[PDB]
RNA sequence: ACCUCGAUGUUGGAUCAGGACAUCCCGAUGGUGCAGCCGCUAUUAAAGGUUCGUUUGUUCAACGAUUAAAGUCCUACGUGAUCUGAGUUCAGACCGGAGUAAUCCAGGUCGGUUUCUAUCUACUUUCAAAUUCCUCCCUGUACGAAAGGACAAGAGAAAUAAGGCCUACUUCACAAAGCGCCUUCCCCCGUAAAUGAUAUCAUCUCAACUUAGUAUUAUACCCACACCCACCCAAGAACAGGGUU
RNA sequence: UCUCUUACUUUUAACCAGUGAAAUUGACCUGCCCGUGAAGAGGCGGGCAUAACACAGCAAGACGAGAAGACCCUAUGGAGCU
RNA sequence: GCUACCUAAGAACAGCUAAAAGAGCACACCCGUCUAUGUAGCAAAAUAGUGGGAAGAUUUAUAGGUAGAGGCGACAAACCUA
């Protein structure tokens, strides 16, 4: 029974879990393109998020920097993601790192995908783009509505 | 355990020609409006997603290339170009990656 | 809650429980129809190779919401028909006992403080 | 052949939006619309009957609030919300069994876009948005009532004893002591692999097993009807019910609430709405709460025992 | 929302379990108010009875509500080794139990090893109280003005 | 010694129960060497319990504390493809005895490997309508010379089993359990009595009928044929179940 | 250890990808009760029972699997000790 | 060449208490009293501690000898290539 509870194991324990989450994190933060089965994705945004709050509340708190230190085994990228991808998100709140959906590997047949923070110097990823409003059923809701919208 | 007898083919085919066992047919495969190389929904295109992951990893050559070492990591924004392509006014302070290729059309 | 082999320490003042012994007394039998003893029940009670009734005054589990929960468990002994051994009972007894008034009148009666 | 597809496929970026608020201002209208079911075209209103009955409601189980009277004990209510609760048809008596007649009644609203095509033709032409379940009462003849009209939690009054049923949590395939509650093997005690294990099933001379043998598998998914449920607290403005004990499932969950069959309480809502409360028709406004007359209200000025 | 007092009568620990609501609590009186090293004291248990006794007809000290409310920083020690729960596990973070007087070090380094140093940086499991705390704030605000 | 030495595992205990009365009890009668609470006899009813412990190897047997009881038999002297051998079916040894020795003990003791991935039948909430102890005015009344104590009714507190909960106590925390909390509603056939002839009295009827004397032809969960890529879930092994305004 | 069990992690458990057994098999279109028989019947008599096909757990039976029983008895078949 | 015994030349045993010792705890090492895992297993005899010894009746690298009407035996009818 797991009734409301997430935390998908991974590892021999919590201690690796961590551990493995901690190193797809610097990955990410390094690399930022990642592709890893859909629960590692998951749990690597949804900690990523909280490192962008903590590193987007301040630089001179001790605590951000020992989170930093502690989540960053490569010490470089501290600084990196205190003067980038800090100041980058200063105008958004926790709208970031977008999740897409990969088919499978060719080794053992697995569900990955690939998440990627936003802006991104790197090409985007081809993203699945809606229909455009000049279609059939597009053309009628925009008729409908003009028509409302006049009679209102 | 043991049998105590032999299974017939009869309950053979009855037990592996089920439905339930048989893979069912799905009806999520389409087309897709760029290249064209059968997709599926929810899923991303393979070629399109080959064709990014070649080019990423000719900019991480690039970087590597440009870096030299390991354990860098710049404090400032990159930005990539290709053929051509003065830099602009707000692209100073990053780090400026050519290519030696031409700017393709799904990258603006 | 106070079962059966139970190490408990005599809280009153007679001849019996104050008395030194080599081995502690010990419940051996609750009166009730399972084998949990609450406060305000009568259990029998083993003081220096002997057979004597006992009355639970207060165990060490937190019950409900309005009750004390005390670190020793405290009882007082009795005999069969409603007459206290102890004189003087120096431990404080809760005021839940009071809610009887007609088996254990005496008992409340030779009582000192209560909380 | 045909392919999947939903409600929100082939709509552009400026559409969405535009369809979810339409769609919510047309079933805000309609809950609306059917505010006043009086003032309309209302059915006649029989008297009370002690040889009758009357249709229950459908609640939902918010949380557990502790609740203490006026001679200082401590009892326990649970939350039951009324959202959106309506009628959505009526049966006659000489088309369901021929014993007693039914009333379909629905639970909270949801959308328009994960429902099938009858429910869908059904709700327009009820006039209704759709429901998540549909639940029937029992009732008799003289209690009919119109299909189509709200119904409040101040149906009830402090001081009845109902019965609320709904879907217990389930555990999935367990044990066979967490279920049953059969005692098990001791632990260290030289024991290889039977600590919980049930062991015997039948004898040997009967050569099978009895069907009504307790085994491990699948528990507490099924419905259960709880018995002696007493109100202490109607609330008017959120329409919240205060039913003592505990209600059989989880939190934020349709139940189903009805009066009692029990013989202690046959004939005790000579004092009750027979057909439905009307706010219309009262000409006069109920208190925010509906207290009892033992359970100890917020506003006491600290009871003391004399 | 309940609460434990503790405090020994005549030689004996009694521990009342009051209620913050309750219709019985006739009123609710602070005799001296201030804070420790610790969220929980449920070590007293296992403490010695000269701690943990104080008197009942003491008078209660008044102060302004500006002090910041000052902490009592003062350690307190522990009965031999027949404790009610293992204090000494780093699970329970306490600070106030002399470790140095009551365990020796080979006893401290072999209770080390359960600690769980990932824990404290779990970032997910933390409860981050802020806009609930001004919306609970406003609404009693609204509820004691009109 | 009638299938069973090309193999029928052997005493208990844990778990799981089924059936039967030659019935300990609560349901209902008649008598008494029944003065009232303590007892006995004969009948119907199985919806339940049959405790907490010690030591001896026990199904046997011994002793301490309760209520109505620590009931009996069969189910391979129930159940080792679930669990342990404390002895009982070996190889070693010790004490006592028979025996030239070897050897043996329906005389005693120390320890003495417990192996199987479920093939077949059959099962996986049958949804539910419980049982009982104590106290209070009656009660210190009928009863004897005295102990003592009810028959029945009303009310209040409680024990086992079943159906649920986390918000208040605990295990310790975006959850799940008990040590905490709510409810559990109907009986079951044996007599006591009018009129009546056969048998003009009388007669309760394996005659035609009248009263306790049959509860019930009971009531609540749950009963919409098809939108389904994907996400979430108090739903969940897959599947299946619910929401996505 | 129990009254009275519980909170978590791993092996393991359920599905996906492949190598892939061993014991065992007269054939099975394989339900239950009463009664009978080489004396304990899913294949016999009389009744009750019945659209078909897989997955996930327990043992009541098929006197289930491994050793031509080590316990009792026969053998003018052996061997050890005195 | 595993195991019983013998022969010639070698090696091994931290640290503390070392009462002088076929002394004690305790590394490496010699053997395996018990629990749990499997009995077609990692293994035709395994996995951790609770174990006894560990300055001597101790263990071990090399080479040789004692074999069935027998070898050997601090005597288990124990061992002599599963
Ligand atoms: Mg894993
Ligand atoms: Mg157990
Ligand atoms: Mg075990
Ligand atoms: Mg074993
Ligand atoms: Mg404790
Ligand atoms: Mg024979
Ligand atoms: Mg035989
Ligand atoms: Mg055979
Ligand atoms: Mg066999
Ligand atoms: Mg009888
Ligand atoms: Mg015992
Ligand atoms: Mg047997
Ligand atoms: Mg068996
Ligand atoms: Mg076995
Ligand atoms: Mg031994
Ligand atoms: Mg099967
Ligand atoms: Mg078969
Ligand atoms: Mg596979
Ligand atoms: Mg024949
Ligand atoms: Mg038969
Ligand atoms: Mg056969
Ligand atoms: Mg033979
Ligand atoms: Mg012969
Ligand atoms: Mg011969
Ligand atoms: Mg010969
Ligand atoms: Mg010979
Ligand atoms: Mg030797
Ligand atoms: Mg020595
Ligand atoms: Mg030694
Ligand atoms: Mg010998
Ligand atoms: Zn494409």
């Amino acid at each position: 029974i797991s009734h409301g509870r997430v935390f998908r194991r991974m590892g021999l324990g919590p201690e690796s879990r961590i551990h493995l989450l901690r190193n797809l994190l610097t990955g990410l933060v390094r690399h930022e393109r990642i592709e890893a089965p859909w629960a590692r994705v998951d749990e690597m945004r949804g900690y990523a998020e909280k490192l962008i709050d903590y590193g987007k509340l301040g630089d001179t708190n001790e605590r951000a920097m020992r989170m930093a230190d502690f989540w960053l085994t490569e010490k470089d990228l501290i600084p990196k993601l205190f003067q980038v991808l800090a100041p980058r998100y200063k105008d958004q709140t926790g709208g970031y790192t977008r999740m897409l959906q990969i088919p499978n590997r060719s080794l053992d047949r697995a569900k990955m995908a690939v998440i990627e923070y936003k802006g991104n110097c790197l090409p985007p990823l081809p993203l699945p783009r809606r229909d455009s409003h000049l279609t059939l059923l597009n053309q009628l809701l925009q008729g409908l509505r003009q028509d409302l919208r006049q009679s209102q | 355990a043991a049998p105590k007898n032999r299974r017939t083919i009869e309950v053979n085919r009855c037990r592996r020609r089920n439905p339930q066992k048989l893979i069912k047919v799905k009806n999520n495969i389409d087309v897709c409006p760029e290249c064209g190389h059968l997709k599926q929904k929810h899923v991303l295109c393979a070629y399109c997603y080959e064709k990014v992951c070649k080019e990423t990893a000719e900019i991480r050559r690039q970087i590597g290339k440009q870096e030299g070492g390991p354990f860098k990591a710049p404090t400032i924004e990159t930005v990539v170009l290709y053929t051509g392509e003065t830099p602009s006014e707000q692209d100073q302070g990053k780090r400026i990656i050519e290519r030696d290729r031409k700017r393709p059309s799904w990258f603006t | 809650a106070i079962q059966k082999m139970t190490r408990v320490r005599v809280v009153d003042n007679s001849a019996l429980g104050n008395s030194p012994y080599h081995r502690a007394p010990r419940c051996i039998h609750v009166y009730k129809k399972n084998g949990v003893g609450k406060v305000g029940d009568q259990i029998l009670l083993a003081i220096k190779g002997q057979k004597k009734k006992a009355l639970i005054v207060g165990h060490c589990m937190p019950g409900p919401r309005m009750t004390p929960r005390f670190d020793s468990n405290n009882v007082v002994l009795i005999e069969d028909n409603g007459n206290p051994v102890g004189t003087r009972i120096k431990t404080p007894i809760p005021t839940s006992l009071r809610k009887r008034e007609g088996e254990y009148s005496k008992v409340l009666a030779i009582a000192q403080n209560f909380v | 052949g045909k392919s999947g597809t939903w409600w929100d496929e082939h709509l552009s970026e400026e559409n969405v939006p535009f369809i979810k608020q339409l769609v919510s201002d047309e079933d805000k209208a309609q809950l609306a619309s059917k505010l006043c079911p009086l003032k309309d075209e209302p059915w006649p209103i029989h008297p009370w009957e002690p040889g009758s009955f009357r249709v229950g409601l459908i609640a939902l189980k918010l949380g557990m609030m502790p609740l203490w009277t006026k001679d200082g004990q401590k009892h326990v209510v649970t939350l039951l919300q009324v959202q959106d609760c309506h009628v959505l048809k009526y049966t006659s008596k000489e088309n369901c069994n021929g014993k007693m007649a039914t009333l379909s009644v629905g639970g909270k609203t949801v959308s328009r876009f994960r429902k099938a095509t009858s429910i869908l033709e059904f709700y327009r032409e009820l006039g209704l948005p759709p429901k998540q379940t549909v639940k029937i009462f029992n009732i008799t003849d003289n209690a009919a009532i119109k299909p189509g009209t709200p119904l409040y939690a101040a149906h009830f009054r402090p001081g009845q004893y109902v019965d609320v049923t709904a879907k217990t949590i389930g555990k999935g395939f367990q044990g066979v002591m967490k279920r049953w509650g059969f005692k098990g093997q001791p632990a260290t005690h030289g024991q290889t692999k039977t600590h919980r294990r049930p062991g015997a099933v039948a004898t040997g001379d009967i050569g099978r097993v009895w069907p009504g043998t307790k085994m491990p598998g699948k528990m507490g998914n099924i419905y259960r009807t709880e018995y002696g449920l007493k109100v202490w607290r109607i609330n008017t403005k959120h329409n919240i019910i205060y039913v003592n004990g505990s209600v059989p499932g989880h939190k934020n969950c349709l139940v189903k609430v009805k009066d009692s069959k029990l013989p202690a309480y046959k004939d005790l809502g000579k004092n009750l709405p027979f057909p439905t409360y009307f706010p219309d028709g009262d000409e006069e406004e109920l208190p925010e709460d509906l207290y009892d007359e033992n359970v100890c209200q917020p506003g006491a000025p600290s009871i003391t025992f004399a | 929302a309940t609460f434990i007092l503790r405090n020994v009568i005549e030689g004996q620990g009694v521990e009342i379990c009051f209620e913050l609501y309750n219709p019985r609590v006739q009123e609710i009186q602070v005799v001296k108010l201030e804070k420790r090293l610790d969220d929980s004291l449920l070590y007293l248990r296992d403490a010695l009875p000269e701690y943990s006794t104080f008197d009942v007809n003491m008078k209660p000290v008044v102060q302004e509500p500006n002090q910041k409310v000052p902490v009592n920083e003062l350690k307190v020690k522990m009965k031999p080794k027949p404790w009610s729960k293992r204090w000494e596990r780093p699970n329970f973070n306490i600070k106030g139990i002399r470790f140095d007087l009551c365990l020796t070090e080979q006893q401290m380094k072999e209770a080390q090893k359960w600690n769980q140093p990932w824990l404290e940086f779990d970032m997910m499991r933390e409860y981050d109280t802020s806009k609930i705390e001004a919306a609970i704030w406003k609404e009693i605000e609204a509820s004691k003005r009109s």
